[PDB]
């Protein structure tokens, strides 16, 4: 709204600071911490991904742990079959995820 | 009405399962109010040692309710320590902002070539302004102070209110990295100061910490009509939603110094302090001094804080809004 | 610096008595004073306006007579008035909304007595019933566009005014010159009267017109629509028979029967249905 | 001291009375001159009008600096009827409120030499009134010593209540020319 409100003050439009919402998926263990996990998803490496920054196509990706994950891309997001932490909330609600861990 | 009592039926069934969908029964919560139920529900997580999901439901919490909403759950748990106090920086922001700036730091894929193009074709102050806007929409939390480093000369050439942009730009790139506040905004007249105190709220936007109390003070000491906009600015945006009683009587002495450039920013900072809030002594203060005043920046200020003081209260508000409409 | 959102709200009777100086004299650029308030460094409240003699040829300003000037707001201050002269108006009969070297020359003259004083040129003849040509403006300084500064500050996107006109352009906006954006207040009271305009007397409302012009009326209106029968019967018959031309070409230099048979159904029903209603009111309230 | 002053001149049927060389109307026009000339002597920025007392109760000439037109105007004077008043200073006191000059001090001269039929309660009203409104009234009195003087100096008196000084009156007898009196009046001696 206040961005949209900058015909009458300029300086207004930093508003938008507010709604960038950083599109994400986080893993966090039980200590509130970042653990070195990989996402994986079921998405061609050209429907996702910054174009032209200044096997002939897989569909296979995977993210570190701090993950640019979309709402398009989040869907098809997973995990490896087996691996020390499993999300306990789903992958596709998105958002900052808790990881169950293994024994160890 | 029957809305909240669905909202109702649906939690106490789902509090009724082997495996109790506490993330559905939060979501529920969340959008019914009522924020001691969950606050009770929490305390009993802590009971039962459910760390794990007891903390992804805080993280929700954060996520989706609002800051009035988190303080009363925040209060609640008020009335074992460390699990306690893990949870309270959670619900309170601390370590959830943090999160999102590292992430966001370490994930910074940006392509100056495009500004570099867009500064080579820049001709005119409205360009300068309008790159010094993209680059701050471009960096965000991500702190990288590229441009606004190398090239001084550059951003030196554009004054009055473009110092304010500017620094504005600055709050907007250096958000999120609350901790460094003042201590950052030490690297850098009038329109300066305002600017960095706008810079401050919109670093602490929705987050009010001691920088709310430090632009009260400011704001009170404020001599020009350049920073005192600029304060107001920065103070309702941190203060937005946390109705303060100090901070309204504050904003509102501003707004009575009829001076256009702070009233605007003091109609802007009431609407957004008062975020939601609907109380009717200051919508009729606002409306009276809207239809009293003959200042029309400062119509547009009490045009948008009468907007967004009101951010809820969908049905209960036919009456302001037929008035306005008339 | 000035802010590219200087607003110049010209009240109604200012925007009336500019018009009615403009329209009275005609090709001279007939001028006067703008009284009014700076309320703030955004705003221009122009509340009155009052013409100068107009001494003389006025193709040309007329370098404001002081003591006329001081005369007038002498007594503008006793019987009411206490506002200090806010800019100057003059117009531009069919010109269009610019300034020439007289009248920059002029608004240098009110500039160096009041840094905030605005130069309003109005457009009698341009002027049509809904839009009054009329633009505010002040001087950029040759100091500054030659020491590379723009002399104005775009803190708001206020500056879409109309995308001003080539003539503007031509004649020296955006260079020596800059357009100031003007609004105009309301005040629902004087509308009221500005409605009373037009208004008929219920003597009007109620009266028959004279029954044997009107019947006259009819008679005749009834003879151009069989004429105009006949001429549609033509049309009609030899329309669809061709249409290479028909479509522009056809009726250029000629009668539209349909059009003038249109026009002559509607004016004659309004006109008997309009009488009819009325004798039957009369009759009844005229008992 | 900016001064905004009227002459109310009373020139009733009695006006043609000859006690004052030639006669009253000639005496109170060179009153007039004398008392127009000390104020233009005064602060020239000072302003006089002219307001005549008759069955009509009207007002000639309205605040003006200069003094020749006020000269004319009651040169172009005759008397006839009856004076009133009680108009003639409420007209006179309208006239002081819509000066343009408000910071200039309020002032009234009546020159009021005849007999004055209103009811003692209407003039000590009407004292007050101008009192209250911060307007000083100098009276000028000639001819009936005896009729109405005992009623004007009511009227000052009530003007004055404890320290309103500035209500004056100045009763002459007959004599010669109504000039000596006003010279050596308390009036124009503060002047």
């Amino acid at each position: 709204l206040v961005f949209t409100q900058f015909w009458f003050w300029f300086p207004l439009s930093h508003f938008l600071s507010l709604a960038y919402t950083p599109t994400c998926v986080i893993g966090l263990n039980k200590d509130l911490k970042m653990p070195k996990v990989q996402y994986k998803s079921n998405c061609k490496p050209s429907t996702f991904a910054y174009p032209a920054p200044l096997e002939p196509e897989p569909n296979f990706q995977l993210l570190d742990n701090p993950a640019r994950v979309m709402p398009a891309q989040l869907k098809v997001l997973t995990m490896p079959e087996t691996c020390r932490y499993q999300p306990f909330k789903p992958l596709s609600i998105g958002g900052i995820i808790i990881l169950k861990d293994t024994s160890e | 009405q029957f809305r909240n009592k669905v909202l109702r039926v649906l939690v106490k069934i789902y509090m009724n399962l082997e495996k109790p969908d506490f993330i559905n029964v939060c979501q529920c919560l969340i959008f019914l109010d009522d924020p001691q139920a969950v606050s009770d529900i929490l305390e009993k997580l802590v009971k039962e040692d459910n760390l794990l999901m007891a903390y992804q439901i805080c993280f929700d919490l954060y996520e989706s309710a609002s800051q009035q909403f988190l303080s009363s759950v925040i209060q609640n748990l008020r009335t074992p320590k460390d699990q306690t106090l893990k949870m309270i920086k959670i619900l309170s922001g601390e370590m959830a902002i943090e999160l999102h700036l590292q992430f966001l730091i370490r994930n910074n894929n940006t392509d100056l070539m495009i500004l570099k193009n867009t500064k080579d074709a820049v001709r005119n102050s409205v360009c300068h302004t309008a790159t010094v806007i993209a680059n701050s929409f471009m960096h965000c939390g991500t702190t990288s102070d590229q441009f606004l480093r190398d090239n001084l000369e550059w951003l030196a050439r554009a004054t009055n209110w473009a110092k304010f942009t500017a620094t504005a730009s600055l709050g907007v790139i250096h958000k999120g990295h609350e901790k460094e506040a003042l201590q950052l905004m030490a690297t850098y007249s009038a329109y300066q100061e305002g600017g960095g105190l706008y810079a401050l709220g919109l670093i602490h936007a929705n987050h009010g910490g001691d920088i709310i109390d430090y632009l009260l003070n400011q704001l009170k000491n404020a001599s020009n009509d350049i920073v005192r906009h600029g304060g107001s600015l920065g103070l309702g945006l941190a203060a937005m939603g946390t109705a303060r009683q100090d901070v309204y009587d504050l904003l509102k002495t501003n707004l009575y110094q009829d001076d256009a450039v702070t009233g605007e920013a003091a109609g802007l900072a009431l609407g957004l302090v008062m975020l939601g809030s609907k109380n009717a002594q200051a919508i009729e203060d606002m409306v009276g001094y809207a239809q009293e005043t003959q200042h029309e920046k400062i119509l547009r200020g009490l045009a948008v804080g009468i907007a967004l003081v009101m951010y809820g209260r969908m049905e209960e508000a036919d009456a302001l809004i037929e008035s306005l409409c008339r | 610096a000035v802010d590219t959102a200087e607003q110049v709200y010209i009240s109604s009777l200012a925007l009336l008595k500019m018009l009615k100086h403009g329209r009275a004299g005609v090709p001279m650029e007939v001028m006067g004073l703008m009284l009014g308030e700076f309320v703030d460094d955004y705003t221009v409240r122009v509340i009155d306006v009052f013409a100068m003699p107009q001494s003389g040829t006025g193709v040309s300003v007329e370098a404001v007579d002081p003591v006329f000037q001081a005369k007038m707001l002498d007594m503008l201050k006793q019987t009411g008035r206490p506002e200090m002269v806010v800019g100057w108006y003059h117009s531009h009969p069919g010109f269009g909304c610019w300034l020439s070297g007289v009248d920059i020359n002029t608004q240098q003259s009110f500039e160096a007595l009041s840094e905030r004083a605005v130069a309003v040129v109005v457009d009698p003849i341009q002027s049509v019933k809904g839009k009054v040509v009329i633009d505010a403006f002040r001087l950029i300084n040759a100091n500054m566009m030659v020491l590379g500064h723009e002399p104005r500050q775009t803190t708001s996107n206020l500056g879409h005014l109309n995308k001003p006109s080539i003539q503007a352009l031509i004649h020296g906006l955006n260079r020596h010159y800059y357009s100031i954006t003007i609004n105009y207040r309301k005040n629902e009271l004087e509308q009221k009267m500005l409605l009373n305009l037009h208004k008929k007397s219920w003597m009007e409302g109620l009266t028959l017109q004279d029954y044997s012009e009107h019947c006259k009326h009819n008679e005749s209106v009834v003879k151009e629509m069989l004429e105009l029968a006949k001429n549609y019967n033509k049309a009609v018959e030899e329309e669809d028979k061709m249409t290479p031309e028909q479509l522009a070409i056809k009726n250029v230099g000629k009668q539209d029967p349909k059009r003038h048979l249109e026009e002559h159904v509607d004016v004659l029903m309004t006109s008997n249905i309009v009488q009819c209603l009325a004798a039957m009111l009369d009759t009844v309230v005229f008992k | 001291v900016l001064e905004s002053t009227m002459v109310c001149v009373d020139n009733s049927e009695y006006m043609r009375n000859g006690d004052f060389l030639p006669t009253r109307l000639q005496a109170q026009q060179d009153a007039v001159n004398i008392v127009c000339h000390s104020k233009t002597r005064s602060n020239p920025e000072n302003n006089v009008g002219l307001i005549t007392l008759a069955n009509d109760c009207e007002v000639l000439t309205t605040l003006t600096p200069d003094t020749g037109r006020i000269l004319s105007k009651l040169h172009t004077v005759q008397p006839k009827g009856k004076i009133t008043f009680c108009t003639g200073i409420r007209v006179a006191h309208l006239a002081l409120k819509h000066r343009q000059g408000k910071n200039h001090k309020m002032r009234i001269i009546a020159f009021v030499g005849s007999p004055v039929e209103d009811n003692e309660k209407d003039l000590v009203k009407l004292a007050k009134r101008l009192k209250k409104e911060k307007v000083n009234v100098d009276i000028i009195n000639f001819g009936e010593e005896e009729v109405n003087t005992e009623k004007l100096t009511a009227f000052v008196n009530t003007l004055n209540g404890k320290d309103g000084t500035g209500s004056h009156l100045v009763t002459v007898p007959p004599g010669p020319s109504l000039a000596d009196a006003l010279i050596s009046s308390p009036i124009l001696a503060g002047e």
